[PDB]
RNA sequence: CGGGACCGAGGACCGCGCUCUGCAAGGAUGCUGGCGUAAUGGUCACCAGCGACCCGUCUUGAAACACGGACCAAGGAGUCAAGGUUUUGCGCGAGUGUUUGGGUGUAAAACCCGCACGCGUAAUGAAAGUGAACGUAGGUGAGAGCUUCGGCGCAUCAUCGAC
RNA sequence: UAACUGAACGUGGGCGAAUGUCGACACUAGUGGGCCAUUUUUGGUAAGCAGAACUGGCGAUGCGGGAUGAACCGAA
C-alpha cells in the first residue's frame, strides 16, 4: 500500500449479510480499526451498518474455538475470493447439467485431481537428442 | 453389608437485618392456589358439582379448616359459584373467583 | 469351514471361474504371435544407440 | 480442536435495533400471511 | 502388532421382577419377529431404570389427545398418575406399566379403558394407531443441580 | 463365462497393442512413450513403533495398520503426495495381472457387514458389489487391474 | 510331473460346483500289524543342554544408596455412628413416612391404629409485603413413534414471546 | 429507494475433490514446573554448557540383536 490518498472504490463495494470478507487493516484510517489480532483473517458478514460491517471470526483459546463478532469499517474489509471458485463452479455445473440432461449423454461433473498422463509418440525428426556428460565439456575447458 | 464393599475387593492391593427472638408461628400463612381449590371438596360432591347435578346449591370452603391462610390465583376455575372463606387473598385470585361467579369472604 | 486355494484345488477354480477349463483346453497361455517378416531396425536408431 | 457446532438460525441479538425491529414486524406480517 | 468398543446402552433390565422378565421376553420375541420399530422402542424403555421413566400425568395425556389423537391408544412405559388440576378427564384408552389408584378410577369413571403391556401386545402387536408418550425427564431437583 | 472370455481377449489385445505401438514408433524413427501407471500396490514393511503423527495418520487412512499389509491404490497426485510422505514405511510399485489375480484368489477377503469374509463363492461378490456391475471374481479382478469407474 | 514336513478343526441331508453311474465339490478316511500292560501316560528324585541377580519399601524421571528381613506357629491394620451427594432395586404417588405413643400379642418378634409433625405441593425480597393462563398452557426449526400418507408430533435442544 | 428500487424472512415449484469411517450428562479418579534423544532456534564458554518449540521414548514394558547394561537398532 502506498502512502497518501486511499482509493475510492473501497466505498463503492456493497456488502450483504452472509458475504465472506477478509480483514486487511489500512494504517491510514484509525477509526473502526480492529485489534492487533483479527488482521489477515477471513470471516462472515452478519451485520451491515452505514460505514462498518460485522464479521464473524472463530478465535482459538486453549483447546476450543470461540465465536467473536468484530465491528470493522469498510476501510479494512476486502471481499474474499475463497468462494468465487465455488460460485462460478456451481453456476457452471448448473448450466452444464441442464444442457447434458437436455442432450441425453451423461458427463463427469465432479472436478478430478491430476491423473497420470496417457501414452503418446514423440518424433525424433528435427529434434535429434543431444548427448550429455555428467559435466559440461565447455566447462571442462 | 461388609462383603459388598470395595475394601474386600482391594484385599492385597493396599446478609440483611437480624431478628431477635424470632417466633416462626407469627408467619404461619400457608397458601393454596385456585387450581387445587376444587380438590378440597369431597370426591362425590365434587363430581356432582362438575357434572351439573347441583344447580341450586353453591359450596362454601373454609381454608383454615384444611390448613391454608392465603388463596393464591394460579390456574383457572370452572363457571360454578363458590364461597371461599380465607384470612388472606390475592387480587388475581379474588378476580378469578368473581368471574367464576363466587365470592371471597375475609375471616380471622 | 475351510478356505481352499483356487490355484491349487482346481474344483474351486472351476467354481469361481467356469472359463478356466476352456482356457486350459484352448491353451490361451501359449498363444503364438502373428506371422509376418519383421522389419529391420532403422540405421538411425542403432546410430543413436551407439552414439558416444 | 474440533470445530464448534453452529446454530441454523443466528439470533437477531447482534444486529442493529432498527433492522431488528423492521425484521420482527416483517416476521409478524409473514406469520399472519401464512395463517391466512 | 496392529495399530487400531462395548455398547453403552442396556441389554437387560437390572430389576428382578419376574413379571417384568415375562414382559421383556414377550417384547423381545415381538421385536425379533416383527418389523415394527414400536416393539423395539417399548423393549428399550422396558430395559430402563426408574429415573429414565418419569411418570406421565392425566393432564399430560389429555394435552396429547388433542388434534385428531382422540381415538389413538396411549402407550406410556411408566406409571400413569392422576392430576387434581384436571377436573374433567377425557375418554382415553391407556396401556401402561402401572396406574395409580385414583388415575385408574378416574379413567374408568370417565369411561376409558386401562391396559397393561401384555394386553397391548395382544390387541395391537404392531403398535398400530398408538401414541407413545414420555414424561418430563429433566424435572428433578437432581437434574436442576446439574 | 462369456464375460471372462471377453476379459482374457481384452488383456491379450492390450498387451499386443502396446507392443505394436512401440514397434511402429521405432520403425517410423520416433519414440513411443507408454502411459504412466494407473494402479499401484502399497505394502507396509516397517513396524508400528516410534512413528510420527502425520505418517501414522496417513498409514491409518491407507488401511495399513500392520506390517506386511498390502492395498491396491489408484495413482493420482493427491494420493501420490500421501504415499511420498509415508515412503519410509512402505514399498510400492506397479502390479501386473498375475499379481492381481493371485492376490485376490489366495488372500481375497471382503468386508461384509464389517466382517472379514473369504471370497469362496461369487454369490458374496454379487451380493455386495452387484449394484456396480461386479458380479464375480473376474469382474473384481478386472476392475482392480484396469482401474474402472467402481 | 515328482520328494519332504506339520495339521484332520466340524459331525444326518441342505449349498456352490464338476471331468456328472460318480467326484479331490460347505474341514480324514480306508487297509494292516504288534501289544493289551506300567507298553503309552503321569508324579517324585537326580544328571544333562539352554535360560534365570534378593524380596519388600523409599527415592526420583529413574537407578544406586539407605531401611527391614535368622526360622516357624498364632494374632495383626479403610471399621462403626451421624449428616450430605450421585446412581441401582422396590412400594405408594400430589402425596408420602405404622413403630414419639396407643391397642394387641404365642411377648424385645409379628399384627393393627391415629392426632400432630417432617419433607414435597410456590416463589421472591434485607424487610414491610406481594405472589405465577391473552392464546387447544404461545410461535419457529429439529426430533423417536404414529398416521386417513394431508399431517399429529413425547422426551429433549436452539430461539423468539407471555406471567 | 424518485420508484416492489433494494434488504432480510417466508409461500409454492424445479434441480457436485481424494482417501478412510457419534453426541450430551452423571459419579469417581491419578497426574498436571519429570528424565533422555532427533530437528529447529536464542544466548554463551578456554572447553564445557544454559535455555525455548514440535516429535519420539521411558517412568508403566516383556522379546530378538548391540559379549553386558534406563536412553542404541528391530519389534511391541
Amino acid at each position: 500500500r502506498k502512502h497518501g490518498q486511499i482509493p475510492l472504490s473501497t466505498y463503492l463495494r456493497t456488502y450483504r449479510v452472509g458475504d465472506i470478507v477478509d480483514i486487511k487493516v489500512n494504517g491510514a484510517v484509525q477509526k473502526g480499526m480492529p485489534h492487533k489480532f483479527y488482521h489477515g483473517k477471513t470471516g462472515v458478514v452478519y451485520n451491515v451498518t452505514k460505514s462498518a460491517v460485522g464479521v464473524i471470526v472463530y478465535k482459538r483459546v486453549k483447546h476450543r474455538y470461540i465465536e467473536k463478532r468484530i465491528n470493522v469499517r469498510i476501510e479494512h474489509v476486502k471481499p474474499s475470493r475463497s468462494r468465487e471458485d465455488f460460485l462460478r463452479r456451481v453456476k457452471e455445473n448448473a448450466e452444464l447439467k441442464k444442457k447434458a440432461k437436455a442432450e441425453g449423454v451423461p458427463v463427469q461433473l465432479k472436478r478430478q485431481p491430476a491423473m497420470p498422463r496417457e501414452a503418446h509418440t514423440v518424433s525424433i525428426a528435427d529434434n535429434k537428442p543431444v548427448t550429455l556428460a555428467p559435466v559440461a565439456y565447455e566447462t571442462t575447458i | 453389608p461388609t462383603r459388598f464393599s470395595k475394601t474386600r475387593k482391594h484385599r492385597g492391593h493396599v446478609v440483611g437485618m437480624r431478628h431477635f427472638h424470632l417466633l416462626r408461628n407469627h408467619y404461619w400463612r400457608p397458601s393454596i392456589n385456585i387450581d387445587k381449590l376444587w380438590s378440597l371438596v369431597p370426591s362425590d360432591v365434587r363430581e356432582q358439582y362438575l357434572s351439573g347435578q347441583k344447580k341450586d346449591t353453591a359450596p362454601v370452603i373454609d381454608l383454615l379448616s384444611h390448613g391454608y391462610a392465603k388463596l393464591l390465583g394460579k390456574g383457572r376455575l370452572p363457571e360454578i359459584p363458590v364461597v371461599v372463606r380465607a384470612r388472606y387473598v390475592s387480587a388475581e385470585a379474588e378476580r378469578k373467583v368473581k368471574e367464576a361467579g363466587g365470592v371471597v369472604e375475609l375471616v380471622a | 469351514v475351510q478356505k481352499k486355494n483356487p490355484l491349487r484345488n482346481k474344483q474351486i477354480m472351476l467354481r469361481l471361474n467356469p472359463y478356466a477349463s476352456t482356457f486350459a483346453k484352448e491353451k490361451l497361455g501359449e498363444v503364438k504371435a502373428e506371422e509376418g517378416k519383421p522389419p529391420k531396425v532403422p540405421a538411425s536408431f542403432k546410430e543413436l544407440l551407439h552414439e558416444a | 480442536i474440533k470445530k464448534p457446532k453452529t446454530q441454523r438460525y443466528p439470533s437477531l441479538k447482534g444486529t442493529d435495533p432498527k433492522f431488528r425491529r423492521n425484521h420482527r414486524h416483517a416476521l409478524h406480517g409473514t406469520a399472519k400471511a401464512l395463517k391466512e | 502388532g496392529i495399530d487400531l468398543v462395548r455398547s453403552s446402552h442396556r441389554k437387560a433390565p437390572k430389576s428382578d421382577n419376574v413379571y417384568l422378565k415375562l414382559l421383556v421376553k414377550l417384547y423381545r420375541f415381538l421385536a425379533r419377529r416383527t418389523e415394527a420399530p414400536f416393539n423395539k422402542v417399548v423393549l428399550r424403555r422396558l430395559f430402563m431404570s426408574r429415573i429414565n421413566r418419569p411418570p406421565v400425568s392425566l393432564s399430560r395425556i389429555a394435552r396429547n389427545l388433542k388434534n385428531g389423537n382422540e381415538k389413538k391408544t396411549v402407550v406410556v412405559v411408566a406409571t400413569v398418575t392422576d392430576d387434581n388440576r384436571l377436573l374433567q378427564v377425557p375418554k382415553m384408552e391407556v396401556a401402561a406399566l402401572r396406574f395409580t389408584a385414583k388415575a385408574r378410577a378416574r379413567i374408568e369413571a370417565a369411561g376409558g379403558r386401562t391396559l397393561t403391556l401384555d394386553q397391548l401386545a395382544l390387541e395391537k402387536p404392531t403398535g398400530a394407531n398408538t401414541l407413545l408418550l414420555r414424561g418430563p425427564k429433566n424435572a428433578r431437583e437432581a437434574v436442576k443441580h446439574f | 463365462f462369456k464375460r471372462a472370455e471377453k476379459y482374457v481377449k481384452e488383456y491379450r489385445e492390450q498387451e499386443r497393442e502396446k507392443i505394436r505401438l512401440a514397434r511402429i514408433a521405432k520403425q517410423q524413427g520416433s519414440f513411443h512413450i507408454p502411459a504412466e501407471a494407473k494402479l499401484v500396490f502399497v505394502i507396509r514393511i516397517k513396524g508400528i513403533n516410534k512413528i510420527p503423527p502425520k505418517p501414522r495418520k496417513i498409514l491409518q487412512l491407507l488401511r495399513l495398520r500392520q506390517i506386511n499389509n498390502g492395498v491396491f491404490v489408484k495413482v493420482t497426485k493427491a494420493t501420490a503426495e500421501m504415499i511420498k510422505i509415508v515412503e519410509p514405511w512402505v514399498a510400492y510399485g506397479y502390479p501386473n495381472l498375475k499379481s492381481v489375480r493371485e492376490l485376490i484368489y489366495k488372500r481375497g477377503y471382503g468386508k461384509v457387514n464389517g466382517q472379514r469374509i473369504p471370497l469362496t463363492d461369487n454369490a458374496i461378490i454379487e451380493e455386495n458389489l452387484g449394484k456396480y456391475g461386479i458380479i464375480c471374481i473376474e469382474d473384481l479382478i478386472h476392475e482392480i487391474f484396469t482401474v474402472g469407474p467402481n
